[PDB]
């Protein structure tokens, strides 16, 4: 189960950090603010890094204690859509 | 050659609908200017207070 | 008798050819303001054109004085009346 | 040459019926002025209606001489029965009778998470805000155009001016629709009668009331914009997170131990 | 098997063909409101002609009112009392109309709003005109997205729809055409259109809806038609989550099927905006591109189309699909960024044109799409 | 349409050749079409491919008229059969 | 939006008035045919 | 959390309209009865 | 009795009205496509870049039409024709349907009785022979 949900993610994520880099704000959206950088505030946007290495080092910094787990499913969603959905319970199936 | 009265008193009614619906549309337009004026405004006005007051 | 239509009093005029301009349309009467003078149709609809227009009102009291001053005889109506009636199909 | 017969009966009747020359003359003008090609026959009807109205038959004669029980198809539809299958339709062309269908009727054979319920309470708060600030500002658009012909107009006209029903505009309702709101909806009779009689006296004061309320009304709105900005920062992707909310409950009920157990026994059954 | 998966293509547009679209708006359509707590929003249209005004689409397309439908026009389906009932009811007198509202279902679940009669003349009149533009040849895509409430039957308003100017559209199209392919994508089932259309041939109610535990209850794959309309009511009854690939891998061989065969002079296309992700009903996952590219294939072919509104229970989704399918209409793509507009604040905190799917239980598994592909087939090949 | 007033080709924005206007605004849009002996000539073959041209479209008009009005008899009389069809079979 | 709507009324216009002249041509030629048709039909009898 | 309704005219604003209106053109003041129907 | 005999009646009168139809069709299909290639060929775009040219296709589509107007009056002919006798079909049938359900008469009554001695006398034809 855990090789099938990482490679789930691991086959697309080829794709997904193009999408993230290519990624680009329009100019009249920050004016209104509505765009919350609470995800760039702790860091969890993906841009300028690769998703895999990213998501793995929150499922580590989740495990031993060092992100909410409440913030771990936008910070995985606004950057990969929700086809990572499956792998929120990663802490617990690693505990079992 | 358009030049049959009741063809030509047509043209006329649709122009002036033409022209009325011309008339309307730079009305509201000025009007919403000065809407979108009179709220922007307010807003400097109500940050400056809000400034002054903290 | 301002209660009708442009088109009845156009159609009127026509038929009894009379010597007065079309009624301006009520679109047409509301257009006439300050920025509205500067359009193509009150621009050319107001001085110096052979086809000014005039509100409805007026037009509509000088067709209710000429149809009330213009009498009628039952004898040379109400047969062609008749005949119309029965003619609309063709 | 017999039908003749009878519209002259029936003429007879209308002079004897009106009893005043005046009024009888003025009816046969009228009708003249139909035969002249000049009155539209329901223009004439109903400029007669005024004379011929408190007659019910000489006004007709003028007029007219100017679901389990039933069989289903399948489970879906039904036969309409006789009695209601001939019913009023005035508006039918030749083939609107042939392709349309009459006599079957259609006929039924008989999970939201309380994230989306926000979400779709926001949109609702929304767009009634939207909806009223928009009805508004369509109706100052046309009354700005009304003042404007107003403001340049002789006061000998104010008096006898009136505005037809529509105001000049497409819709004959959605100037209704703000006066009853603005005017709570109970003394806006008046105000939308006087506005109808006295366009010169009411427009400029219900141009200038409603511009006031669309100002207070978008003020409001820019301070409800910033909360519900809020709440749908919070609640827009979560919504779509369906099965997310029950994941929890789903990963600790597919590996319980029993389950481990059920899902090899019922697994081994379905083989033999 | 006839169903078969395939990879999602990029869109792609001839530019060599010309095409002429005509956009239909009454300005006045986006002011009535069902009420407090009522799904329906007319306002969609009216963000959505903004969206097209600001996009600078305007350039490369014709848009013009079309003139309210008359009463006569608008009983050319509906019953004499019905429209006259619909006419004389006010939100303030229906003590005295409580028996007829009753008759004829409406107040509970559609309640009576004034401008009611406005908004049903407006859109009867928008499908009428379209129709009488796409008879005369002028224009290859009459665009009425005021309309397409189908869920009207003849003599009741159910389904939030009063009157069901698609009805009205198509038979005006009829005066000129012998066989016109009507094709739904609203998740509901089309009843009005289908009831009032079910005992003929020259029309072809295809549809593409959701069957389960609904208000409609119809859209079998039994039902077929009665008299010469038999085997000419294609229904393709589909459940939860159907996402884009499998979407048009249903839509693009039937739509092939039906063009080959059936072979219609025009089409009228219904685009109900509640077949997608995150509707307020609507349990389909569609995003906007699938949402789009059903119409770019329904384009490609080069006939006369009539493009019509509907269904759509969300404003900012339905308005972004709707002006996408308007710029698509034109050969043109049109970019994801949003120009500003007095709605701007609407549209989520994306701001992108683009709507997403969501997590749901495809339920739609591999094999109903081929029994259902095959049953439509073999009823199909009788035409 | 091409030889009289109207435009049949679509006109856009780019097409009506409004003038700008800075806030010309209500001026009329200037507008050119798809396209002494021999202008003379060439005003005489327009002139007479108009003219030919509405005796043409009044022809074919007419003539589909009139199809439109036997259509509708046509159908009349087999909506007639078909109901009394459907009578008699309901009869028994 | 100002620029939107201007072209927008001028091609409403230029739209209701081709509608408009094609129309009084068709009636003025359904006109003619009906005469025609009358005329014929009149003699027969 | 849930916005208030929005407000129409306080009545002692449509009450001087109406009386304003109604002297201006002439007509008696507001009548002390209420239509309800 | 008698819808019987219009609804025999109207294919026939249709037919032979629309097989005359066919021949006009027949007689000027070969010149539709040469108008709609020279009209397309007229209204292209890169064409008006010689005077000629285009005099000469104005001639071309002159000529055309000239010989088209004849093919055209025929049809109105024709059609007229359609539409006067499918009236009077149409007449026939709207009467006869209207007096069949008026009722759910002796004149009627009488050829009942006319058309029974043909069947009397067509019976005894063979009988007696
Ligand atoms: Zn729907």
């Amino acid at each position: 189960t855990i090789y099938e949900r990482l490679l789930e993610i691991k086959q697309m994520n080829e794709r997904v950090t193009k999408e993230i880099n290519t990624r680009s704000t329009v100019t009249f959206a920050k004016d209104l603010d509505l765009l919350s950088s609470q995800l760039s505030e702790m860091g969890l946007d993906f841009v300028g890094e690769d998703a895999y290495k990213q998501v793995l080092r929150l499922s580590r910094r989740l495990i031993n204690g060092d992100l909410e787990h409440q913030w771990f499913e936008e910070s995985l969603r606004q950057a990969y859509n929700n086809k990572a959905f499956k792998l929120y319970t990663i802490d617990k199936v690693t505990q079992s | 050659q358009g030049d049959n009265g009741q063809y030509a008193r047509q043209v006329r009614d649709l122009e002036e609908e033409r022209d009325l619906e011309l008339v309307r549309l730079r009305l509201f337009e000025e009007y919403r200017v000065s809407r979108s004026g009179i709220e922007f405004q307010e807003d400097i006005e109500k940050a400056k207070a809000e400034h002054e007051k903290l | 008798f301002e209660e009708y239509t442009d088109a009845f009093l156009r159609r009127y005029k026509d038929h009894f050819q009379l010597d007065v301009p079309d009624n301006l349309t009520l679109q047409g009467y509301l257009l006439g303001s300050k920025l509205g003078a500067k359009t193509y149709s009150y621009k050319r609809n107001t001085q110096g054109q052979h086809d000014k227009r005039i509100h409805k009102r007026d037009l509509a009291n000088v067709v209710r004085r000429h149809f009330d001053e213009h009498s009628i005889k039952e004898t040379d109506c109400i047969p062609q009346f008749i005949y119309k009636v029965k003619n609309q199909k063709k | 040459n017999i039908s003749l017969n009878e519209e002259v009966t029936f003429f007879e009747k209308a002079k004897r019926y009106i009893g005043n020359k005046h009024l009888y003359t003025e009816f046969l003008k009228i009708l003249n002025l139909y035969s002249q090609d000049i009155l539209d026959l329901d223009d004439l009807v109903e400029k007669v209606d005024f004379y011929l109205g408190s007659n019910k038959e000489l006004f007709t004669w003028f007029k007219n001489f100017v679901l389990d029980l039933c069989e289903a198809f399948g489970p879906s539809y039904k036969r309409l029965p006789k009695s209601d299958t001939f019913m009023p339709c005035s508006g039918r062309d030749d083939m609107c009778w042939e392709v349309l269908n009459d006599e079957w009727v259609g006929h039924p054979v008989w999970r939201k998470n309380q994230y989306e319920e926000t979400l779709f309470k926001i949109e609702e708060e929304r767009h009634e805000y939207d909806f009223y600030i928009e009805s508004n500002l369509r109706t100052i658009q046309c009354l700005e155009t009304i003042v404007n012909k107003i403001e340049n107009m002789t006061e000998n006209e104010k008096a006898n001016f009136k505005l037809p029903p529509g105001l000049g505009h497409t819709s004959m309702t959605i100037y209704k629709k703000v006066i009853r709101k603005v005017y709570d909806k109970e003394r806006g009779f008046e105000i939308i009668d006087a506005l109808h009689e006295h366009p010169a006296v009411t427009a400029p004061v219900v141009l200038k009331r409603l511009k006031q309320k669309d100002e207070e009304w978008r003020r409001a709105q820019r301070e409800w914009n910033k909360v519900w900005r809020e709440l749908e920062q919070k609640v827009f992707f979560k919504s779509l997170d369906h099965l997310g909310l029950t994941f929890k409950q789903a990963d600790k009920k597919l590996l319980t131990t029993k389950q481990l157990i059920s899902e090899i026994s019922s697994i081994k059954v379905d083989q033999t | 098997m006839v169903y078969e998966a395939t990879p999602f293509d990029p869109i792609t547009v001839k530019p060599s063909d010309k095409r002429r679209v005509a956009y239909f708006y009454d300005a006045d359509v986006g002011n009535y409101a069902y009420g407090a707590g009522h799904p329906m929003k007319p306002h969609r249209i009216r963000m959505a002609h903004s969206l097209i005004m600001n996009y600078g689409l305007y350039k490369k397309m014709e848009i013009y009112r079309a003139k309210p439908a008359t009463k006569q026009e608008m009983c050319q389906f509906h019953t004499d009392e019905y429209i006259d009932f619909l006419s004389r009811v006010t939100p303030d007198n229906l003590e005295m109309f409580k028996r007829e509202s009753v008759k004829f279902n409406v107040g509970d679940d559609c309640p009576v709003f004034d401008g009611l009669y406005e908004y049903c003349s407006i859109s009867g009149g928008g499908s009428m005109e379209g129709a009488a533009r796409l008879n005369r040849g002028k224009c290859d895509v009459a665009v009425n997205y005021a309309g397409g409430l189908h869920h009207a039957k003849k003599s009741e308003a159910s389904g939030f729809c009063y009157l069901n100017d698609i009805v009205l559209g198509i038979i005006e199209l009829l005066r000129y055409h012998p066989r016109v392919l009507y094709i739904d994508i609203d998740v509901h089932h089309g009843d009005g259109v289908e009831e009032a259309f079910y005992t003929t041939d020259r029309v072809m109610t295809c549809s593409f809806h959701k069957y389960g535990e609904f208000f409609p209850g119809t859209g079998e794959l039994r039902d077929i038609g009665v008299g010469a309309g038999k085997n000419y009511a294609v229904n393709v009854p589909l459940r939860d989550g159907i996402d884009d690939a499998t979407y048009r891998s249903v839509f693009e061989p039937v739509i092939k099927k039906i063009m080959e065969w059936y072979q219609p002079s025009a089409v009228v296309l219904q685009c109900g905006g509640d077949s997608l992700s995150g509707d307020r009903l609507g349990c389909f996952n569609l995003s906007m591109e699938g949402h789009a590219n059903c119409v770019n294939y329904v384009k490609s072919f080069g006939i006369p189309m009539m493009v019509v509104g509907g269904g759509g229970y969300t404003m900012r989704n339905v308005a972004r699909t709707w002006c996408f399918e308007t710029g698509l209409l034109n050969n043109v793509v049109l970019d994801k960024d949003l120009p500003y507009n007095e709605y701007y604040e609407y549209y989520g905190p994306d701001y992108k044109l683009s709507v997403r799917p969501s997590n749901m239980f495809n339920v739609n598994t591999p094999e109903y799409l081929d029994k259902v592909m095959t049953n439509i087939f073999a009823n199909l090949e009788n035409t | 349409e091409v030889f009289l007033g109207d435009h049949p080709e679509p006109i856009y924005e780019s097409n009506l050749n409004l003038p700008s206007y800075n806030h010309p605004f209500f001026a009329l849009p200037r507008l050119e079409q798809s396209n002494a002996a021999e202008q003379q000539q060439l005003n005489e073959e327009i002139e007479s491919a108009r003219q030919l041209s509405q005796i043409a479209l009044q022809r074919n008009k007419e003539f589909i008229r009139n199809l439109q009005k036997i259509r509708k008899s046509v159908i009349k009389a087999n909506r007639i059969r078909g109901r009394i069809l459907n009578w008699s079979r309901e009869y028994l | 939006e100002t620029i939107a709507t201007r072209t927008f009324i001028h091609q409403d216009f230029h739209k209701k008035v081709t509608d408009l002249r094609a129309r009084l041509l068709n009636r003025t030629t359904q006109t003619w045919y009906d005469i025609n048709k009358e005329r014929r039909d009149m003699d027969i009898v | 959390k849930t916005a208030p309704p929005l407000q129409s005219l306080k009545p002692d604003e449509v009450t001087e309209d109406i009386s304003l209106i109604r002297e201006l053109t002439g007509q008696p003041p507001a009548p002390f009865r209420l239509r309800s129907d | 009795n008698d819808i019987t005999d219009v609804l025999e009646e109207f294919p026939l009168a249709t037919s032979r009205y629309l097989t005359l139809l066919h021949e006009i069709d027949a007689k000027c299909v070969h010149s539709m496509p040469n108008l709609n290639e020279r009209i397309d060929k007229f209204l292209k775009k890169d064409f008006n870049k010689d005077h000629q040219t285009q005099v000469r296709l104005l001639n071309n589509i002159n000529k055309i039409y000239e010989e088209l107007m004849p093919s055209l009056e025929e049809k109105m002919h024709v059609s007229s024709i359609m539409l006067d006798n499918l009236d009077r079909l149409t007449s026939r049938l709207e009467l006869a349907y209207e007096v069949a359900i008026k009722n759910t008469p002796a004149m009627h009554l009488h050829h009942e009785l006319m058309e029974k001695i043909e069947s009397k006398s067509n019976s005894k034809s063979s009988q007696a022979l």
